[PDB]
Order: structure tokens, then C-alpha cells, then sequence
């Protein structure tokens, strides 16, 4: 229940649940696959 | 649910009452077995003996004591009460200890409330309104110093303000490493040959430390902390024999040497009443 | 004309039979069985060795005498030089294990006395010394030999009181510990399955010893006329559905 | 001696034979590690449980 | 660090051993780098020893 | 109610009403029958 | 969730755990490229090193 | 991009990765495998550690120089101090087993040299007095040390003379035997997977060896002007499908 008009009064706001670590580990634009050599 | 049944004479080549007690078992033997009873039931539950009810009352688990006062030229804070810790843990007290130690294994959340009394034994003019401030210091956190440190900043560091003659209370989930606390363990940290013996080296969740916010007035005023916890869902696993003899440390199972007789011996012979 | 008196225990390839039996506990009611996936952590594969780990050892025999005061081995310990149970204990870095002990002492119609043979979960000796003195390590790891409750406090070992099982508990109370008689009128033997039981899915087999098993003299050794005054007491122990985990280069402990 | 770009280079000594390249303990939160990125991380954390991935590239 | 709680050691040793080709000479580095597997949990957040101050900073 | 978001955070547990002392009282491998002989 | 799944020898032409470090990449290597695994369950969901509880106090 | 060049084996708890391989030899073209019922004959359970003992063990390295005139391995004795593989040896009267041996070798591209890698099932050496001397236990028991054919005649040992096999037999020949060659320039490591092959089911692995791995310099190191003349060779050996039975006391071996 909000008791207060503004979205700033709200409580924190629950987990993101996202999690995608590729733009950060794998940021190659030619796609790697595990396994295949790394440079052909 | 019935407490006795109705059972009438019995001339038996069936002996309940006859048992080998060698075989580790004790045989369920009811008042019906061996007399004749009428019905009877039981009205009670059994409510108030269950594991949950049985720790989940608050104890007092740790008195400390901090002080408001000048801290202009103390050299050591800690050493000056400008500020305590207490390296958390619940085998200080003996009296919720005894309760816990019925059991080997032990797992539940922790609500602990916090009562802060000041006294003023020296001359003052008045009884100030002091602050307190507990934080716990995860084992790995600087610990603090001062009394004014960088470390009371607290910005990942749960901590909690409230004010002395008031209590503060929250709760905490289990912290365990375990998939439970070990009330007991019979192993040391690594196969050394000096390193200490017990659960004083499994209990090592780092410790909390009080403080007053207020800057000093013109008397000095003693704070004393009393920290109580109440287990709440509770599991426990593994009976054991209770306590017999008095506690000497923190996590050692040692009791004192010249001890006495903790049976009380017969005023009269074997046959007394 | 099966009787709870008789048995047969057949582990790997070593058999025990028993002429005078009184039933057999199993701690807790469970079974020893091994090692979940739900309640696995370490990810690597254990290792099995089965039947050349799970058979019978026989420690090195006592001697019941009118002045004993009883005896207590630890787990896995008592077995750290047994075979190859022995082997694998030094080599992994973790493994797991439940037992069958069976303690065997057999006398005649004319004899009388009892033993209590039990089993306690995590039993933290307690230093003679008082204080926070601790009970340093060789003193809880005797091997086969265990600790003999009448021999004397050396320093840095634990107490040796009996009525207080080694913990400042009394031996009276030891019975909420699965555990069961050896009375020379009715029984000659002991026999307890001990399931692992412990709070963590599998742990160090050298810094943590889980049981000590403890056989107490309770009702004296009473030798009929001109018998000799004392009886041996036997234990022998076999690890079941044992596990051992992260192989490696082979500890090296204390002493 | 003095943060260096140099504790950053493991050096290789040409035919050296059965000898040790480097040894190093793993408290994450200390020592080598403490500095990572991951060693910095972890130490916002209590308790730390899990993988680690320690690879090599050669120059 | 804790004992009880510690993780074991890592060791790298030559298994052969390097060799330059003909013209070459000296020391050749490996880098060496650390990073955590999917696998990873960190738990119980709480203060960084890695980082404190005397005063507060102003502009 | 629950007013707060994670689970230690609520009161005491409700009561086990689970009970059964037999694997205590009666942790023997062969089954014992009150009124057969101890031992046969 | 599995933590680990169950995984057994290999004697391939398929190597996971040669890279080149050189691309920026830093590729998903786990236990059971390198060593025989068993199953493990994760029991866990990271919830508090999510952003909002990191900044959240 | 899978080259018959790069190749990973894991096996256990160890990896081992080749970036310039020349395929890898499957003895008799057939893989290890464990011994099935209509096989055997001993009415044991067998005992399989599997990933305890079925991992790779590297020997201590030797050192190829100019003067080298080759090494030689026996199967199980170059193991048999191995980890947990070894005490399980001592360990059980009858253990069987096949192996997974990856040698090693690198250089630079203007070194030359090229060793050949064999594998002989049932190499009986030959005593160098002639007659009907015998070749001593000890002799033919060298441990993780292997035979080094440069070293000199001993009394009661084999002969060492490269181009008769230690046998009566041609060097040139041994190409009839699974084998493989390291040529610097083609070639960095050498693998041969070893299937168990025996005319019993399961035998003794102390009173026999019944593979000797042999590695003989055949084109001469040669190495580039003023580089150092030698180049070190490492074995790296993994026991696979291991079993053993027939568990007890614990063999005692000569010397
Ligand atoms: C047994 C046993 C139980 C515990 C409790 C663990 C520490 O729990 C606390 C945590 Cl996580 C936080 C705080 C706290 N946060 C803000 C104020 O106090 C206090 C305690 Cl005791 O220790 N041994």
C-alpha cells in the first residue's frame, strides 16, 4: 500500500533479475563459441 | 484423544512388562499393562514444550557498558569505554546456554532488542538524551578505533540509532556458514598441533560494537547495554545429556576443577524415603 | 527359529557372526546411505572405493579388569591406519562415512558385569585444567589405541572423570545417546549402525572427528572363584558407503 | 618495492627444467588477489562460496 | 583469510621448459588474470577494509 | 500480515505437532512387539 | 538450478579451456571443462549484490 | 577448425591440453574397458576408485641430449608410488588396468630430432651375460626412474643395447608394436591409449608388468647454432578403467 502521492515516496525497488554479463564479457562482435579455436 | 484406556484383569502368557533393556530401546510400557484403568483423556496438546516455544522466549545475552565523556586526550577509546564491542556470542550466559546445549545442532533467526540505561553517579545537573549507535562489523570490516571514526560512517555496515532508557530491536536472519550452528564440535581449525579446540574457532561471525553520537556535556554519564535474543524458527538436531557441572569459558565444554558433588546424597540410608 | 540373538554381518569380505546378540541400534532410526545431489556442494565427483574400504577392522583388544574405568575411541581416527580406508583418509582433501560397530565380550553363567557401549554425536572433551585451557590435538586423535579413561590427566590432554563423560555432563544421562548393554548374564556383544551425521554434506577426515564410541564399565567385573580376575573387551569397526573427495598430495598431521 | 607495471609480469626463464614458475595461496580477499577487481568485490561480502577462473595468456 | 574456511594453494611449474628460437634472448612474461565462474555466490554485505579517510574531503 | 519484505523477519514459527519419539526410544534394527519376548 | 552439472572424461578436438585472451573476451569457463564434475544445485539467487541493495542503506 | 593438432584429455581431476598433436594411437585399436563377468574367474568384487586413481600421473622429466640412447618404462611399476593408484597395488593380491601415456617434447622450428614412442606387451628383457643368466627383480622393477639404455651394464640387469630392443630383436621392427613418433618438426607430444592385454583376466601388478612404454632418440638432436644441446622429455601417465581385488595385508617387494 502507498501511502504517499509521488513514486519517490515508495520503498526500494525489488530485484532487478535482469543479470546479463555479456555486454561486459563478451563484447566481441564476431561471436566465440567455447570449444572452437579462438582465432581460426 | 484418550490418556488411558479401560483394561480389566489379565492372566497372559503375553508380558508386556517383561523387556531386555540391553537392546537400547525403551519399550512403551502404559499404566494399562500392568494394572486395571478406566478411560481418561488427555486435554493437552503438548504446546508449550515444542523446540519453537522452548528458545523462543528473549534472554539476556551480554551486559556492556560505554561512557560519554571528554575523550581530549585519551589515548585509547576502546580502552576508555569511549566505546565497546562484544565479540558476539551466545555461550556468555549460562542460563540460555544450558537450553541451547540440549541439542548439538541448532539453526534459527535471531531477534535481538537492545535496552540502553544510563546512570549518572557523580554529580550532574541533569540526565542528558544520549544516542546510541550499534553497528556489527562483518569479520573482514575496519573495525573501529575512535568513537568518531571514518568506520561509524556505516554505509554497507548495518546499524541501528536509538535512544538510551529505550530499546531497539530488529532481527536477523541465520548467518550460519553450516546448514546449522554447531553447539558442539569435536575438531579444531587444521591439523596443527598448538591450534585451540572447540566451536571457538567455528563461532567466529565477528563481533558488534556500541557508541554514543552525543559529544560530551559537562558531567560524565555511564551507559550500560543489555542485548537480548529470542530464536525464532527454530530446528534442533541431536539430543544430548544436560549440563551437569558449572561453565568456565566461552565454547570450552571445561569445568572447574574441585568441583562438588553435583548429586545430592541421601539423608539416611538407600532405603530412606 | 530365527532369534534377535543370532547374526550375521557380511561387509566386503569380512563376515561376523554372533551366537548372543541383543538386537542392534541404528542411530536415529536412519541407515548410512550416501551423499545427495540436493545436499552436494563440492562439485567434484567422489570416489567410491566400496567393498576394500567397507569391510571389518578389528582395533587392538582391552583388558576389562575390577579397576577399569572404560575406554572411548573416536571416528574416523580409531581407523586412520586401517588399509586402505587409511590410504584415502590422507590422500583426500574431504570424505564422508557411516559404520558398523560391533564390541564383543563373552564370560560364562558365573560371571557378572555390564558395559554400556555408546555412540555420541560430536563429543568436545573438556580440558582437566579448567579455564580455557584446550585439549590439544594428538590428545583427541589416540588412533587405535583410543583413550583409556583410568590412566592418568597429561597435560594437554582432556579429563578422564567418568561420571562426567569427559564433558561436565553425567554418565547417567549417556542413555539419550544411541547406545546399548553388554550384560554377561544376557548379551556378548553390541552392534550400532552409525549413519554420518553431521552439518555440513561432507568434511575433513583428519581436523574433525563425528563420534566417539565409548564402552564404560557400569556394574563391575565379577569373576566367579579363583577365575581370573579380567576379560578382554574386542571392537571392531567397519566404514559403510564411504566417500572420499578432492585427491590430492597426502596430509601430514600433528605427531 | 613500490606499485610497479612490473608485479604484473610473471617472468619465464628459458630451459630451466622440474622448476616452480610461481606459487600463491587463495585468500581472495588478500594477498595478490585483493586488488582484482574481483578480490575488491568480494570484500563488500561476507562470505564468498563458488567457481574461480585463473587463466594465462603467454607474450 | 580464515583457517578453517581457507581454499588450498595454486602452483604453476615448467613441464618441459621454455626455449627461444635462435636471436632471441632474456626473460619472456605470462599475465596472468582472475575473475569469477557463473557458479559464484557472495553474501552478507558489510564495509570494505580497503578504503578510509582522517577529515572529512570539501571542494 | 506480514509488513516486512524478507522471512526472518516474521514472528515464531506454529507449533511442530510433529512428535514421534521412536527414533529415539526405539532405534532398534529388528522390530520389537510389546507383550513378544525381549529376546527369542 | 544446477551449480555444476555431472560431467566425465574427454579426449577431444573440442579444447574449452584454450583462448585468446587477446580479443577482450573473457569466455565462460566452468569446472566441468577441466575436471570430472557430479551435480550440484546452486540454492542461491544473488539477490543482495543486486544494484538497488548495494546502494540501498 | 578441429585439427587432428590440438587436442584436450581430461581425466579425473587433471587436464592435459596439446596444441600439436599427430592423432593419438588406440593399442590394437580397441579402448580400455573394464572386465566382464563371462571373462572372469575370481569371485571377488572388484574394487574401481575410479577418478582416485584414474587420473594423470607426470614422472619426473628426462633430458634428451646428443649422446641419448633412449628410456624404458615399465607398466604398473612406473606407477607403482603413484597417489592412491600405488597403495591400492600393494594393497590387493589382483588389480587390472589400461592407461592413457601423452609423452611430451617441444623445440623451436630449426631444431631437428625425432623420437620413437612404443608400447610392447610382454617385453621380457635379455640378461647382457648371454647363457641363461636371469635379469634380477630389482633390475626390472626401475620405479618412476624407468631404464636409461646409456647407462651402463649392472650385474643381474638387462642389456641396454639400443638397436636389439633389449631382446634379440631389430630397433627398425618395433614399428609392428603401437607407436608413434615426435618429429620437432611435425610433432610436439605423442599419445597412445593402452587397452589391459593379458592372458588372464587379471593377474599380480607387482610379479609382472605387462607393457614397457619406450621412448629411443632415432634422428639426433640436432639444435640451432649455439643454442643449448639438449631438450628435456616429460611421460605424463593416466590409469584408466582401473580394478582391484583381492584385498588384504599388503605386499612386501624386494628391495
Ligand atoms: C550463535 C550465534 C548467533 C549469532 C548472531 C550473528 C550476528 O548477528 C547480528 C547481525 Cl547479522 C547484525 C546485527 C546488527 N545490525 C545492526 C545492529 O545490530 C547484530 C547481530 Cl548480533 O552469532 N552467534
Amino acid at each position: 500500500i502507498n501511502y504517499y502521492k509521488d513514486a519517490a515516496s515508495t520503498s526500494s525497488a525489488g530485484q532487478s533479475l535482469s543479470m546479463d554479463p555479456s555486454k561486459f564479457t563478451e563484447p566481441v562482435k564476431d561471436l566465440m563459441l567455447k570449444g572452437a579455436p579462438a582465432l581460426n | 484423544t484418550v490418556a488411558s484406556i479401560s483394561s480389566g484383569p489379565k492372566h497372559t502368557q503375553k508380558v508386556p512388562i517383561l523387556t531386555a533393556n540391553e537392546t537400547g530401546a525403551t519399550m512403551p510400557v502404559l499404566p494399562s499393562d500392568s494394572i486395571e484403568t478406566r478411560t481418561t483423556y488427555m486435554h493437552f496438546n503438548g504446546s508449550e514444550t515444542d523446540v519453537e516455544c522452548f528458545l523462543g522466549r528473549a534472554a539476556c545475552v551480554h551486559v556492556t557498558e560505554i561512557q560519554n565523556k571528554d575523550a581530549t586526550g585519551i589515548d585509547n577509546h576502546r580502552e576508555a569505554k569511549l566505546f565497546n564491542d562484544w565479540k558476539i556470542n551466545l555461550s556468555s550466559l549460562v542460563q540460555l546456554r544450558k537450553k541451547l546445549e540440549l541439542f548439538t545442532y541448532v539453526r534459527f533467526d535471531s531477534e535481538y532488542t537492545i535496552l540502553a540505561t544510563a546512570s549518572q553517579p557523580d554529580s550532574a545537573n541533569y540526565s542528558s538524551n544520549l544516542v546510541v549507535q550499534a553497528m556489527y562489523v562483518p569479520p573482514g570490516a575496519p573495525n573501529p578505533k575512535e568513537w568518531d571514526d571514518y568506520t561509524w560512517q556505516s554505509a554497507s555496515n548495518p546499524s541501528v540509532f536509538f535512544k538510551v532508557g529505550d530499546t531497539s530491536r530488529f532481527s536477523v536472519p541465520y548467518v550460519g556458514l553450516a546448514s546449522a550452528y554447531n553447539c558442539f564440535y569435536d575438531g579444531y581449525s587444521h591439523d596443527d598441533a598448538e591450534t585451540q579446540y572447540g566451536i571457538t574457532v567455528l563461532n567466529h561471525m565477528g563481533s558488534m560494537a556500541f557508541r554514543i553520537v552525543n559529544e560530551h556535556d559537562e558531567h560524565k554519564t555511564l551507559v550500560k547495554i543489555r542485548v537480548y535474543h529470542r530464536a525464532k524458527h527454530v530446528e534442533a538436531w541431536i539430543p544430548r545429556a544436560p549440563r551437569a557441572l558449572p561453565y568456565t569459558s566461552i565454547g570450552r565444554t571445561n569445568y572447574p576443577k574441585n568441583t562438588e558433588p553435583v548429586i545430592k546424597k541421601r539423608k539416611g540410608d538407600i532405603k530412606s524415603y | 527359529g530365527y532369534s534377535d540373538r543370532v547374526q550375521q554381518i557380511t561387509l566386503g569380505n569380512s563376515t561376523i557372526t554372533t551366537q548372543e546378540a541383543a538386537n542392534a541400534v541404528v542411530c536415529y532410526a536412519e541407515w548410512p546411505e550416501y551423499l545427495p545431489d540436493v545436499d552436494a556442494s563440492d562439485v567434484n565427483k567422489t570416489s567410491k572405493p566400496d567393498t576394500s574400504v567397507c569391510r571389518f577392522y578389528t582395533l587392538d583388544s582391552k583388558t576389562w579388569t575390577t579397576g577399569s574405568k572404560g575406554w572411548c575411541w573416536k571416528l574416523p581416527d580409531a581407523l586412520k591406519d586401517m588399509g586402505v580406508f587409511g590410504q584415502n583418509m590422507f590422500f583426500h582433501s574431504l570424505g564422508r562415512s557411516g559404520y558398523t560397530v560391533h564390541v564383543q565380550c563373552n564370560a560364562t553363567k558365573f560371571h557378572s558385569g555390564c558395559l554400556l557401549v555408546v555412540v555420541i554425536p560430536e563429543h568436545q572433551l573438556a580440558s582437566h585444567e579448567g579455564g580455557n585451557v584446550s585439549v590439544k590435538y594428538t590428545f583427541t586423535h589416540p588412533g587405535e589405541r583410543g583413550i583409556d579413561l583410568s590412566s592418568a590427566n597429561e597435560v594437554g590432554g582432556p579429563v578422564k572423570d567418568v561420571v562426567y563423560n569427559m564433558n561436565g555432563t553425567l554418565l547417567g544421562n549417556l542413555l539419550i545417546f544411541p547406545h546399548q548393554f553388554i550384560n554377561l548374564r544376557t548379551n556378548n556383544t553390541a552392534t550400532i549402525v552409525i549413519p554420518y551425521i553431521n552439518s555440513v554434506p561432507i568434511d575433513s577426515m583428519t581436523r574433525h572427528n563425528n563420534v566417539s564410541l565409548m564402552v564404560i564399565p557400569i556394574a563391575p567385573l565379577t569373576v566367579p572363584t579363583g577365575a581370573t580376575p579380567s576379560l578382554p573387551i574386542t571392537v571392531t569397526i567397519a566404514p559403510m558407503c564411504t566417500e572420499f573427495s578432492g585427491i590430492r598430495s597426502k596430509s601430514i598431521v600433528p605427531q | 618495492t613500490k606499485d610497479e607495471v612490473n608485479s604484473y609480469l610473471i617472468p619465464l626463464n628459458a630451459n630451466r627444467q622440474n622448476e616452480q614458475v610461481f606459487g600463491t595461496n587463495l585468500f581472495i580477499g588478500d594477498g595478490v588477489f585483493k586488488t582484482t577487481l574481483l578480490g575488491e568485490i568480494v570484500q563488500y561480502y561476507t562470505h564468498w562460496s563458488g567457481s574461480l577462473r585463473f587463466s594465462l595468456m603467454y607474450t | 583469510p580464515d583457517t578453517y574456511t581457507s581454499a588450498g594453494f595454486l602452483s604453476c611449474w615448467y613441464q618441459t621448459s621454455l626455449i627461444l628460437p635462435p636471436e632471441t634472448t632474456g626473460q619472456v612474461y605470462l599475465l596472468s588474470f582472475i575473475s569469477a565462474c557463473p557458479d559464484f555466490k557472495l553474501r552478507l554485505m558489510k564495509d570494505t577494509q580497503t578504503i578510509s579517510q582522517t577529515v572529512a574531503l570539501t571542494e
